RNA sequence: GGAGGUCAACAUCAAGAACUGUGGGCCUUUGCCUAUAGAACUUAUAACGAACAUGGUUCUUGCCUUUUACCAGAAC
RNA sequence: ACGAAUCUCUUUGCCUUUUGGCUUAGAUCAAGUGUAGUAUCUGUUCUUUGUAACAACUAAUGACCUCAGAGGCUC
RNA sequence: UUUUAAGAACUAGAUACUAACACAUUUUU
RNA sequence: AUAAAUUUUUAAG
RNA sequence: GUAUGUAUUUAUUUU
């Protein structure tokens, strides 16, 4: 050291000084030699002359490329040639490469969460939320050119599955509000203070929020008058406003964010109000359909316990009896939903006009800085009454899951309906494999009890269409590693 | 570093600490001049 | 906070009280006027007083031709010169 | 000579009151300490428009700007603050006031605000 | 102000200066040495590979399908 | 000529359980085989030091806004 | 009659003072605060023997002389 | 020419400068 | 019939 | 993380 300090203090500090890479600056280096690359190339395809106007002028355009690249626009140039554009395409694929393995691996390295800088958790987490949109993009896109995927076939079934359903139920379509409500005041005072609960303990508000404050005074000042006016949109207006999206991370998952506008917000709260309001007050829901009201999740677990052990001889080895569990996540849902298929299964639980708003309502352009694209296929989850509709697109799976029958023994008769875990007879109980089921949101969890004929059934079967001389069945067989 | 830096200085009236010390001696002075009422009456 | 603070601190002061006492420091640079002529003193020292008035002279005075245009500012500033100069004829009058 | 320093070298005397006397005379003969003035760095709350060269301070923008206090008081007593901004454009200067009764600025001489 | 660079820093330069003769931390001498060579169911309703992009692969959106959960 | 020296210079001190010289035979000097002489200092619960520090690179961690300074293991 | 030259104007060509970077669009668009560090001043009072008489003493300029600026005399 | 500041003594007590740094603020009545 | 014991501070931004 | 910048000529260079 010392060395240094006084052979530094006579002679005056090295005038060289050259500068490794490090952490800090790479980027930089990596866009340097970068544009270098592409200097070379695109001087020594051009047959002779200019250099310093078309340089500045080309890379520009490289600039540009590269930009319309994160933003999934596609960049097209009125004109230029053909081989230049070659050659960028080159490049930013590149550079695409390699900034996308960055994203990977810092992300797998946040995982583990071993010392990752404080920035480099944000930057990350921007370039996930531009690589998710391209993939929802894209998903988009290839389901116009592929067509839907439902096939008409299947869409009738599905349909004709559910009309006997709600035929069995003997349920009547929702009535539209009317225009004097007995119980009108007494939900739109929940609306309002449902979304008033996240603004009374904020203390900062944006102008966006304290917009919608004036919304929510004006909305008490004038009760009689905002429902003219929620009434009304529902009525007209079928075209809405585009919607943000800010991915929040929880530092594994990264989960979406959608923020709607007040006016908007407003009517979709009443709405959900509404129809959670009525829905549950013609019983629509069976039992078996619970992440409910009067149960808070463990006393539901708990009482799936109890379910378990009190219906009659499980636990009975006494031949071959044998009882299974499926623990099953429908996968992605919000995002396979179709909307031709929406409105109609909507028309026969609620009156057209609020169905094709609710449809109406899912397409909107999406809006994430740069990145936007009309929102054509899936659900989305951030309306406040998403809840509605998600339930009751799930009853619609269930119902194929179920079968018209059994599931009419869960549910019961229409005109004393069953609790969570009850049946008339054991007999009923008895009379099908199935004996507990209930949907949790997407988990799925259903109970088997088998005896030794139905079950070497069950495998004869399968075993019958998947030999499986080497008993290798139970290698890519999970299960808990937790015990 | 974003808001502004009036926030972050004493002179400015905006802020909580000068707007509290305005509201003391008016409300003192309130009680002056309100006493001061009453006993010419 | 500004190093107009900083050089204004009783740690900065006391050692130019002993400079003055125990040798010639003190500046000049630091002081105004002082205001009366008649109540300096000793020629050595109004020598300095003196040139502390001159070089203001000579800043201002190249402060005047400037094109930069405001007529009114440059009045004032020229009734600023008259007033030094007066001083400066003061100082050398003392003398 | 570190930022954060918990001592500083005294000579081996120094009489701190005395110092506290002899330093509270030599108070008088400086030039800076008795400037009766202020300079400090700001900002423009309710934004600008310029009486000369027209020239819109448009919302809050930073400035090296002057303090100073006024004689007036507010009320019996509450300070009350004169600040003066030059413009960008031109040499000019525009002045505050600080009103504690009613919390926003009025300001005079060389700008009008945008409403 | 900033700029892209349009050129480079020849070593010539760095060549004539003289040099300073500070000793650096990764110059002291290591590695000294060379080295030389030598009836339940019939009520149900229905019956009973590399691509080169970095997007559309599959490992892609096996990642994307599950840290975006 | 003997005893010494808080004197110096030049050699040598980690390896086929290992050093050097020499005689003789074969290949064609090297190298292999055979014969002979001398081997200070350091080594088997392994080493010149019956003791015990720091630094560089590369990985794994630990603190955890970032860099020096660091946390405790490994290899070179 | 065409060859040759100057001046003026229009069209084509060249394009002349013709967007010079990267990172999470670099972040944000606020009746709002926290937290960290550095430094000491304002008022009042006080201060800035006479007459008469007698005796003695009180720098600049010019000219002249002497010596190698100094000395002396006069106005 | 113009002009008045400087010295001695006494009193009670808190105020300026900087913002580069961090700002889901959440939440039990 | 148990004897099982981590840390610890400065500068710059 | 308490910027930063500009100027601070006194002693008289041969016509
Ligand atoms: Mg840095
Ligand atoms: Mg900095
Ligand atoms: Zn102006």
């Amino acid at each position: 050291y010392i060395g240094n300090l006084i052979t530094r203090q006579f002679e005056g500090r090295s005038n060289e000084i050259v500068k490794t890479t490090t952490k800090q600056r790479l980027d930089a280096y990596y866009d340097l030699e970068l544009r270098n690359s592409v200097m070379d190339d695109i001087l020594e395809m051009m047959p002779e002359s200019i250099r310093q106007k078309k340089a500045r002028t080309i890379l520009q355009h490289l600039s540009e490329a590269w930009r319309c690249w994160k933003a999934n626009i596609p960049w097209d140039v009125p004109g230029m040639p053909a081989p230049i554009k070659k050659i960028i395409e080159r490049y930013i694929k590149s550079k695409a490469d390699a900034w996308v393995s960055a994203a990977h691996y810092n992300r797998e390295r946040i995982k583990r969460g071993a010392h990752v800088e404080k920035t480099m958790v944000k930057k990350n987490l921007g370039r996930l939320t531009r690589l998710w949109i391209k993939n929802e993009q894209e998903r988009q896109r290839q389901i116009q050119k592929n067509g839907p995927e439902i096939t008409p076939e299947e869409a009738t079934t599905i349909f004709s599955v559910m009309v006997e359903w709600l035929e069995s139920r003997s349920f009547s379509p929702i009535p539209f509000p009317p225009l004097t409500y007995k119980n009108d005041t007494k939900i739109l005072v929940l609306a309002l203070e449902d979304l008033k609960d996240v603004y009374a303990s904020k203390v900062r508000l944006n102008a966006s929020e304290r917009e919608e404050l004036a919304l929510i005074e004006e909305a008490y000042d004038n009760p009689h008058d905002t429902l003219n006016r929620i009434k009304k949109y529902l009525l007209t207006q079928r075209v809405f406003k585009p919607v943000d999206i800010t991915m929040m991370e929880n530092y594994q998952n990264i989960s979406p964010v959608y923020s709607v506008d007040p006016l908007e917000k407003i009517t979709d709260a009443y709405l959900d109000q509404y129809l959670w309001y009525e829905a549950d007050q013609r019983k629509l829901f069976p039992n078996w359909i619970k992440p409910s009201d009067s149960e808070i999740p463990p006393l539901l677990v708990y009482k799936w316990t109890q379910g378990i052990n009190n219906l009659s001889e499980i636990w009975d080895v006494s031949r071959g009896q044998s009882a299974v569990l499926l623990e099953t996540t429908l996968g992605e849902m919000a995002e396979k939903i179709d909307f031709t298929l929406l409105n109609r299964l909507l028309r026969l639980i609620v009156d057209p006009n609020i169905a094709d708003y609710i449809t109406a309502k899912n397409n909107v352009v999406i809006n994430f800085k740069d990145m936007s694209h009309v929102n054509k296929y899936g659900l989305i989850r951030g309306l406040k009454f998403a809840s509605f509709i998600f339930q009751y697109y799930g009853l619609v799976i269930d119902l194929l899951l179920l079968g018209q029958e059994r599931a009419t023994d869960l549910a019961g008769p229409a005109n004393n309906p069953n609790e969570f875990m009850q049946f008339k007879s054991k007999e009923v109980e008895k009379a099908h494999p199935i004996r507990l089921y209930t949907r949790y949101l997407d988990r799925i969890y259903m109970l088997f009890h088998f005896e030794e004929d139905e079950g070497e059934e069950l495998t004869d079967e399968y075993l019958a269409e998947n030999p499986d001389p080497n008993f290798e069945n139970s290698i890519g067989y999970n299960n808990r590693k937790c015990w | 570093g974003s808001g502004d830096l009036n926030l972050l200085k004493s002179w400015n009236p905006k802020l909580m600490k000068n707007r509290k010390k305005v509201w003391e001696t008016e409300q003192d002075l309130i009680t002056e001049q309100q006493k001061l009422n009453t006993r010419l009456k | 906070s500004r190093n107009v603070d900083k050089a204004n601190s009783v740690l900065v002061r006391f050692q130019e009280q002993q400079a003055e006492s125990a040798g010639g420091y003190k500046d000049y640079s630091r002081y105004q006027r002082p205001r009366n002529v008649s109540k300096v003193k000793s020629i050595k020292e109004a020598n300095e007083w003196k040139r502390q008035v001159s070089k203001e002279i000579k800043q201002k005075s190249t402060r005047i031709y400037d094109p930069s245009l405001n007529e009114m500012q440059i009045a004032e500033l020229n009734d600023e010169l008259n007033n030094l100069f007066k001083e400066w004829k003061r100082w050398q009058w003392h003398i | 000579s570190e930022r954060k320093a918990i001592n500083k070298y005294y000579p081996p005397d120094y009489n701190p009151l005395e110092a506290e006397k002899l330093s509270r005379k030599m108070a008088k003969k400086l030039k800076t300490m008795n400037k009766s003035h202020a300079s400090i760095r700001l900002m423009t709350p309710f934004s600008m428009r310029c009486l000369e060269c027209n020239e819109y301070i448009p919302k809050s923008r930073k400035f090296n700007g002057k303090k100073e206090l006024l004689k007036e008081k507010y009320l019996d007593s509450i300070k009350i603050y004169r600040l003066t901004i030059s413009c960008p454009r031109c040499a000019n200067s525009i002045a505050f006031r600080t009103d504690p009764g009613n919390s926003d600025y009025v300001m005079e001489v060389g700008g009008v605000r945008n409403y | 102000s900033h700029r892209p660079q349009l050129e480079a820093r020849s070593g010539a330069k760095a060549a004539a200066y003289t040099p300073t003769g500070i000793e650096h931390a990764r110059l002291l001498p290591g590695h000294t040495t060379l080295k030389y060579r030598k009836s339940w169911r019939k009520g149900t309703a229905f019956g009973r590979g590399y691509i080169n992009d970095m997007t559309k692969s599959e490992y892609h959106q096996e990642f994307l399908h599950k840290h975006v959960r």
